[PDB]
């Protein structure tokens, strides 16, 4: 029931993207996703809630000890923009 | 006897101005580095 749930919650239509790239044609695709796909969202949500809310970075440190393990593993990070923004060219 | 008696006292007001000033500076500033210390949190997770 968890999965049934997180299931219907999340594979819903508007959030799903049909791709392909090779030897084929958008309208074979297009005709496919209509043949294949139509009856998603013949529903669609009255409030539901699927909204993402923005994400604390936090300065801070974790460090797992164990002299047993052969070489040290660090990675360190500072707080990214985003997939949208232009600074990340 | 003792000619410095006045510009002394002036003096020690300032260091006890001074000193009310500088101290609970200095102070914060150790805590403030030792703050990562204080609040870090440890666990054991033997095999």
């Amino acid at each position: 029931a968890d999965l049934t749930e997180y299931l219907s919650r999340h594979y819903k239509a508007p959030r799903m993207v049909l791709a392909a790239a090779g030897g084929l044609e958008h309208r074979q695709l297009l005709d496919l996703a209509q043949k294949h796909f139509s009856g998603l969202s013949g529903t669609y949500d009255e409030d539901a809630v699927p909204t993402l809310s923005p994400c604390r970075f936090t300065g801070s440190q974790i460090c797992h000890r164990e002299d047993g393990l052969p070489l040290a593993h660090v990675a360190i990070a500072v707080e990214g923009p985003g997939w949208a923004h232009p600074d990340n060219v | 006897a003792e000619p410095e008696h006045d510009h002394r006292k002036r003096m020690g007001l300032k260091m006890l101005l001074m000193m009310g000033l500088l101290l609970p500076l200095v102070y914060a500033m150790k805590r403030h580095k030792w703050s990562v210390l204080k609040s870090r949190k440890l666990a054991y997770r033997p095999p």
